[PDB]
């Protein structure tokens, strides 16, 4: 099912050594605004770039000086058209049914180590909110969250630590909101131990 | 640069000596697939996605052949200026909270990789393991070094300890990033 994707086309120029070609389709509000940039790199030096907001190839450094005229002559119209034939096409035909539909619900677990840890794992996409509550009110002092952790497998995790005193009759709650959830998840910990 | 989404449709990496190539697609920083250039096959990270879209691997072979050519041209052009090594950095963390009874995955994230040639392996109790290991391709970074992740499935236990070992040219000795359950 679905469609065959189309690659950005890496254009031909007229001790360890490396080239890289890096194409980028930047999408804002769907395909309403698209910026397209292709980066020509020698070892880690980006020497030549196409940028749709500029409209043509530009030498970024002197290693790209011998290329920018030949590229603009030889490759420009095709390259320009990639904003639609690569970016818009791949997005509308292929990402829509796959990446943009992906919704993975977080797993929420409280553990000790005194520090309570709210671990919120295996979720997608990135947008998340995770708050600690003590006896019904939001706790902010002594609370630290990691940055978003990318697991590399199409899921994320975030860990939120609360530095605490495990008094009797004290109730702690981790509250989580995510696009995959109709309403927030809440998980409780009671002293002693949940 | 700034957007709601970023797709990279055809990252080419081509290196010498060795004719070492890598061909990938990324979306929002995750790997859609790589093209296995020896098998001439599109290898999807989420097999589910492969049932909903496709990519003809000849698109990877074509763009790699352009890489082999641009490398020739740019190497000579630069007066054979070689790549300068970096020292890669490793972090080990579990995929989910570590609980006895519950199979889990240790992740070794390695960043600042340049050039993109590396050996990441796992040790369980200071001995080599090849069972239960998976690794990603090299992901691009804004500064044009790379990151890569490796994975070891494991049954949590208070008897076991772990290391992710990283060998790279930019290292005077292998990194051993140690991990244990508390």
């Amino acid at each position: 099912r679905g469609y065959g994707g189309r690659a950005s086309d890496y254009k031909s120029a007229h001790r360890h050594f490396v080239v890289q070609f890096q194409p980028f389709c930047y999408f804002t509000n769907g395909t309403q605004r698209i910026r397209y940039v292709t980066r020509y790199i020698y070892n880690r030096e980006e020497y030549l770039r196409f940028d749709s907001d500029v409209g043509e190839y530009r030498a970024v450094t002197e290693l790209g000086r011998p290329d920018a005229e030949y590229y603009n002559k030889q490759y420009l119209e095709r390259t320009r058209a990639e904003l639609d034939t690569v970016c818009r096409y791949n997005y509308e035909e292929t990402e829509v049914p796959t990446s943009l539909r992906r919704l993975e619900q977080p797993n929420v677990v409280i553990s000790l180590s005194n520090t309570l840890v709210c671990s919120v794992t295996d979720f997608y996409p990135a947008k998340i909110k995770v708050r600690w509550f003590r006896n019904g009110q939001e706790e902010t002092v002594g609370v630290s969250s990691t940055q978003l952790i990318r697991n590399g497998d199409w899921t994320f995790q975030v860990l939120v630590m609360l530095e605490m005193t495990p008094r009797r009759g004290e109730v702690y709650t981790c509250h989580v909101e995510h696009p995959s959830l109709k309403s927030p998840i809440t998980v409780e910990w009671r002293a002693q131990s949940e | 640069i700034e957007a709601d989404h970023v797709g990279s449709y055809g990252i080419v990496v081509y290196q010498s000596p060795g004719d070492i190539g890598q061909y990938t697609f990324e979306f929002d920083g995750d790997e859609l697939f790589y093209v296995d250039l020896d098998k001439k096959e599109t290898i999807w990270m989420l097999p589910e996605f492969a049932q909903l879209r496709s990519f003809d691997p000849q698109g990877g072979l074509q763009n790699i052949a352009t890489g082999k050519h641009n490398l020739g041209v740019l190497t000579k052009r630069s007066n054979s200026t070689p790549a300068t090594n970096e020292a890669p950095q490793a972090t080990v963390f579990p995929k989910s909270p570590v609980l006895l009874g519950q199979p889990n995955t240790l992740i070794c994230f390695v960043d600042n990789i340049f050039p993109p040639v590396i050996n990441i392996t796992w040790l369980r109790n200071s001995k080599s393991v090849a069972d239960g290991v998976y690794e990603t391709s090299f992901f691009v970074n804004r500064d044009y070094s790379f990151h890569k992740l490796s994975y070891l499935t494991f049954i949590p236990s208070d008897d076991d300890i772990y290391d992710c070992k990283v060998e790279h040219w930019g290292l005077e000795e292998p990194v051993l990033k140690h991990w244990e359950p508390e």
